[PDB]
């Protein structure tokens, strides 16, 4: 259900309160680890040598409280950026004393505040804390939707509100955000306590936040409406970023005094619980992929290295797409041979790269439904699935079926086929090197034989993920370039992200290719029309295939086949994250390479600003043949 | 379960001595309310005319009228507190929970049957004090509010200030009731306000590098300025004196008394820790009281 803490800024008793809180049903308390009002002095006597103790003691919880259970706080009264040298100078000292105590306690996680525009001493700070030893603590920076100037009361004679169109303005609050990241370089231990008020802003506003470390969203008590019974309740506004939270599993953290007194404080908590169990259940892509979020995955290399027994299991585990093979299979067999001549025509039906043989029972099930006779040749290079398709073969399919265990590019076939069918597709179509294992077998296809798949295009999309940039910046490896792990793709169910633009055609591939030059290197331009403020942090990458006619196959959001599991999309990060404005184009370039040994992609951000070429020659990455 | 951390002094009419007291330090975080009958006695608990224990610690206090005290709560509370016809004891009369963080500032205006607290959830709310209800709420600041001060002759004006670097000056009877003042340009952030006792048009205004201010309304120029202290002015009260002085507060631990060109005519070291109040004996007008975080009551006699 909810994970949710409360917020408080005066705890008389340590032990007291967060019996209450527990007692309320919060799952932890953000507190003060020293008092907010007590200010101290480092530098000037005779304040600095005020008489101690300086906070309460460690003594007054578990270790395993202090663990799990308390989120310390910074004091409202240190400004590392304040005007005043020594108001600088002494919430330096006072910043580090606090941090330093939080991780004496080895609390989880520390609140800091983003509030004004200029936080860069306050960064400087917390980097120097973060460098000092390698503790697993996070900051939370708590920062709001719509900073406080720009939700004041328009109550000032001689200094109103404006009330005039102002897009960036509006985004300032994201801007603290990103420059206070950039300062402290994108460290992982740095995520977003986002604070939401009584008025939402513009909805370009709040996707600012799409792809960012948000690890809390932070309830006002001011901003629940009440109904009729009394109960405190939010704007349909409200639910709908409540549930937008709900899937990137944030933690709930309410802020500020019961002002519904009628009610109890479990009331304001038992609406979220109401909300997170009243939206709509997951379907059966979301269940199953509810562990791999955001998980970067070398992709596989079926042609170059020999998959696991597991991964066939998982390949088999998707009905829909063998369906769809089902009824390409179907359709195509109708298509060929005449009713009149069903007892005399047998089809040559080849499976290439048919594992444990999934595509040949889905061809033994096409025929037996379209009532035509068929021969069925099972070609796999893998010999450990091999095994798999001869003890099937022996006790079940019997002569009508024969394995054949080698290279479908060197294996000397005893005859042609009328079909080919095969399933040697990646994430990105192309990226198991399909177009050259099905050109090597073109040769024993008769003139008039059909490819299942006929067609595979490949299609890109812009995104925003800061998120998703740091997953791919901590795959560095000791004993290779530092910078390479940019420089290849990883099939990953992106999560955190922002699609910048709608995803456009890279690269298409034709079976059979009857082209007396055949050249399977490709170079593509494409322009992204952008309408937002933004970061660039990479492509993402999906698919679409044509088996037979109208029987299709997608990965592409827009037309993804309903409920099919096997494929997720890839991601080809960049080394820079690119400034993006509303109104520009990102112009990216890809090339599919290749030689004797190997096929690689090269790519290329051109606009609004160059990249360097990633993964020239296939230094980084390559696919081998 | 005891504070030695003073917040308030302030003398009622005839003489008697108001304490409120924090604890910011140790296992309890709470505050308390003290009468001292005899100034002298006094931080002494032994010798206190009556004395309670509050839920949490006091940032602000005021007399209202002669039995009444008003308290800005650490809770979000602001507190209204009874005397016994006895005057023996403290007794709770209202608690409202309505600011969403520390109240810091309250202030009871001319009418005494109104008030007004700032707190650091940026909000300024007007009190109904025999109602026991809010009238008006209001976010006219972008940031926490370090002092709000009640005219003392109009019920329908009172001054404000805040981190956002704005000083407010308020009439509740306009439409748009807040109204921007101060220097010319770019101040250090406004820090402690006061009303003169006799000009319904001109208030000081110390700031968070130690200048003090004397401010004309109407002219909106910084009529006069004095680096008084070397840290922030955390405080300022006007003698009851037909001419007044002017006692300014530091957390440079220091007191300084000022005549109406701000030159320094008195200089007090004694405190330790930070200076956090003054009042002047209504009874003698040249005693001056301050209390601080060192636990020490001193009596000045300023010439
Ligand atoms: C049939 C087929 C299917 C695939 N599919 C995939 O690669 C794929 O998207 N995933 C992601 C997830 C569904 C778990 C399996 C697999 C994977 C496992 C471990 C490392 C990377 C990827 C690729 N090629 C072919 N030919
Ligand atoms: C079901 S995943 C794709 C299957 O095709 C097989 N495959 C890939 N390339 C070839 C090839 N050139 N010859 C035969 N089988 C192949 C792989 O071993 C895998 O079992």
């Amino acid at each position: 259900r909810v994970s949710s803490g409360r917020d408080l800024n005066c705890v008389p008793e340590i032990a007291d309160t967060l019996g209450a809180v527990a007692k309320q049903g919060f799952d932890f308390l953000c507190m003060p680890v020293f008092h907010p009002r007590f200010k101290r002095e480092f530098i000037q006597e005779p304040a600095k040598n005020r008489p101690g103790p300086q906070t309460r003691s460690d003594l007054l919880l578990s270790g395993r409280d202090w663990n799990t259970l308390i989120v310390g706080k910074l004091s409202p009264w240190i400004r590392p950026d304040s005007k005043v040298e020594k108001i600088r100078r002494n919430s330096e000292a006072a910043m580090l004393q606090e941090l330093n105590f939080g991780a004496y306690l080895g609390l989880p996680a520390f609140l800091l505040p983003l509030n004004q525009e200029d936080n860069t001493n306050l960064a400087r700070v917390l980097t120097n804390h973060i460098h000092t030893g390698h503790h697993s603590s996070m900051f939370w920076m708590r920062v709001p939707l719509v900073a406080p100037e720009d939700l004041r009361d328009d109550i000032i004679e001689n200094a109103p509100t404006t009330h005039t169109e102002e897009y960036s303005g509006e985004e300032k609050t994201w801007m603290w955000w990103h420059n206070f990241r950039t300062l402290c370089d994108y460290s992982k231990r740095i995520a977003v306590a986002l604070e939401i008020g009584a008025d939402l802003p513009s909805n370009h506003v709040i996707d600012r936040w799409l792809g960012e470390p948000i690890k809390a969203a932070i309830l006002p008590t001011s901003i629940f409406l009440t109904n009729k019974k009394g109960f405190p309740v939010l704007s349909k506004m409200h639910q709908r970023l409540i549930f937008r939270l709900l899937k990137l599993e944030v933690q709930f953290i309410i802020t500020g005094t019961n002002h519904h007194s009628e009610k109890e404080f479990c009331s304001y908590l038992q609406y979220l619980e109401y909300l997170s169990q009243n939206r709509p259940p997951p379907n059966a892509y979301e269940l199953f992929a509810k562990g791999y979020e955001d998980y970067l995955q070398s992709p596989l290399q079926p042609l170059m290295d020999n998959l696991e027994s597991q991964t066939y299991e998982v390949f088999e585990k998707d009905p829909i797409k063998y369906s769809q093979y089902q009824q390409a299979i179907y359709k195509c067999l109708l298509d060929r041979v005449p009713e009149e001549e069903k007892d005399t025509n047998v089809q040559v039906l080849m499976v290439l790269g048919a594992g444990r043989g999934p595509l040949v029972n889905a061809s033994l099930r096409a025929a037996k439904q379209a009532d035509r006779r068929i021969k069925l040749y099972a070609v796999e290079k893998n010999p450990n699935a091999v095994v798999t398709l001869e003890n099937w073969q022996f006790e079940e399919w019997g002569s009508q079926v024969t394995v054949v265990s080698s290279d479908m590019r060197e294996w000397v076939a005893p005859e042609k086929a009328d079909i080919i069918v095969s399933e040697l597709l990646g994430s990105f179509a192309d990226n198991e090197l399909s177009p050259e294992c099905l050109d090597g077998a073109q040769h024993f296809l008769k003139d008039d034989g059909v490819s299942i798949p006929g067609e595979y295009t490949s299609f890109l999309a812009p995104i925003s993920s800061s998120k998703l940039y740091n997953e791919v910046r901590a795959c560095r490896e000791k004993d290779r370039d530092p910078e390479a792990q940019f420089e290849m793709p990883y099939v990953v169910r992106l999560h955190n992200f922002h699609q910048l633009s709608a995803p456009q055609p890279c690269f298409t591939f034709s079976h059979p290719n009857r082209d007396p030059m055949i050249d399977n290197n490709r170079y593509c331009t494409l322009e992204f029309p952008v309408e937002v403020n933004t970061v660039l942090h990479g492509f993402a990458g999906y698919f679409e295939t044509v088996l037979y006619q109208d029987i299709t196959l997608s990965i592409r959001p827009e037309t993804h086949s309903p409920g099919m599991f096997s494929w997720f999309p890839i991601l080809f990060p960049i080394k820079q994250p690119i400034t993006v404005r509303e109104g520009q184009t990102i112009c990216v370039r890809f090339w599919r390479c290749s030689n004797s040994k190997k096929v690689w992609y090269e790519w290329a951000v051109t606009a609004p600003v160059c990249s360097a070429i990633h993964n020239p020659t296939g230094r980084s990455y390559t696919i081998g043949l | 379960c005891m504070e030695r951390q003073l917040e308030a002094a302030r003398y009622r009419s005839d003489g008697a001595l108001l304490l409120g007291a924090s604890s910011l330090s140790g296992r309890c975080w709470a505050g308390s309310l003290w009468l001292f009958k005899d100034p002298c006695a006094a931080p002494n608990e032994g010798f206190c005319s009556a004395g309670v224990q509050t839920e949490a610690g006091v940032a602000d206090l005021t007399w209202v009228g002669e039995r009444g005290i008003l308290v800005a709560s650490d809770s979000g509370a602001v507190e209204l507190w009874e005397l016994d016809e006895n005057e023996t004891l403290i007794v709770s009369k209202f608690c409202k929970y309505e600011h969403d963080d520390i109240v810091s500032t309250v202030s009871v205006l001319s009418s005494g049957t109104q008030a007004v607290s700032g707190s650091k959830d940026i909000c300024i709310k007007v009190w109904d004090l025999a109602q026991q209800v809010v009238l008006s709420s209001y976010r006219a600041h972008a940031a926490q509010v370090t002092c709000v001060a009640a005219s003392p002759h109009k019920d329908s004006v009172f001054l404000s200030c805040s981190e956002d670097n704005r000083i407010l000056l308020w009439d509740t009877r306009c439409p748009k009731p807040a109204s921007q003042i101060g220097c010319s340009a770019p101040g250090y952030l406004p820090t402690s306000l006061a009303w003169h006792p006799q000009q319904s048009e001109v208030f000081v205004f110390g700031d968070e590098n130690g200048t003090v201010s004397l401010v004309d309304t109407k002219s909106t120029s910084c009529v006069l300025s004095s680096a008084v202290h070397s840290q922030c002015v955390t405080g300022l009260v006007f003698s009851p004196h037909s001419v007044p002085f002017l006692a300014s507060l530091s957390e440079d631990c220091s007191l300084a008394v000022l005549d109406s060109s701000l030159s320094e005519l008195f200089r007090s070291q004694a405190h330790r820790d930070f200076v956090r109040d003054a009042t002047w004996s209504p009874l003698n007008h040249s005693l001056l009281t301050t209390v601080g975080w060192d636990h020490q009551v001193v009596h000045h006699v300023v010439p």
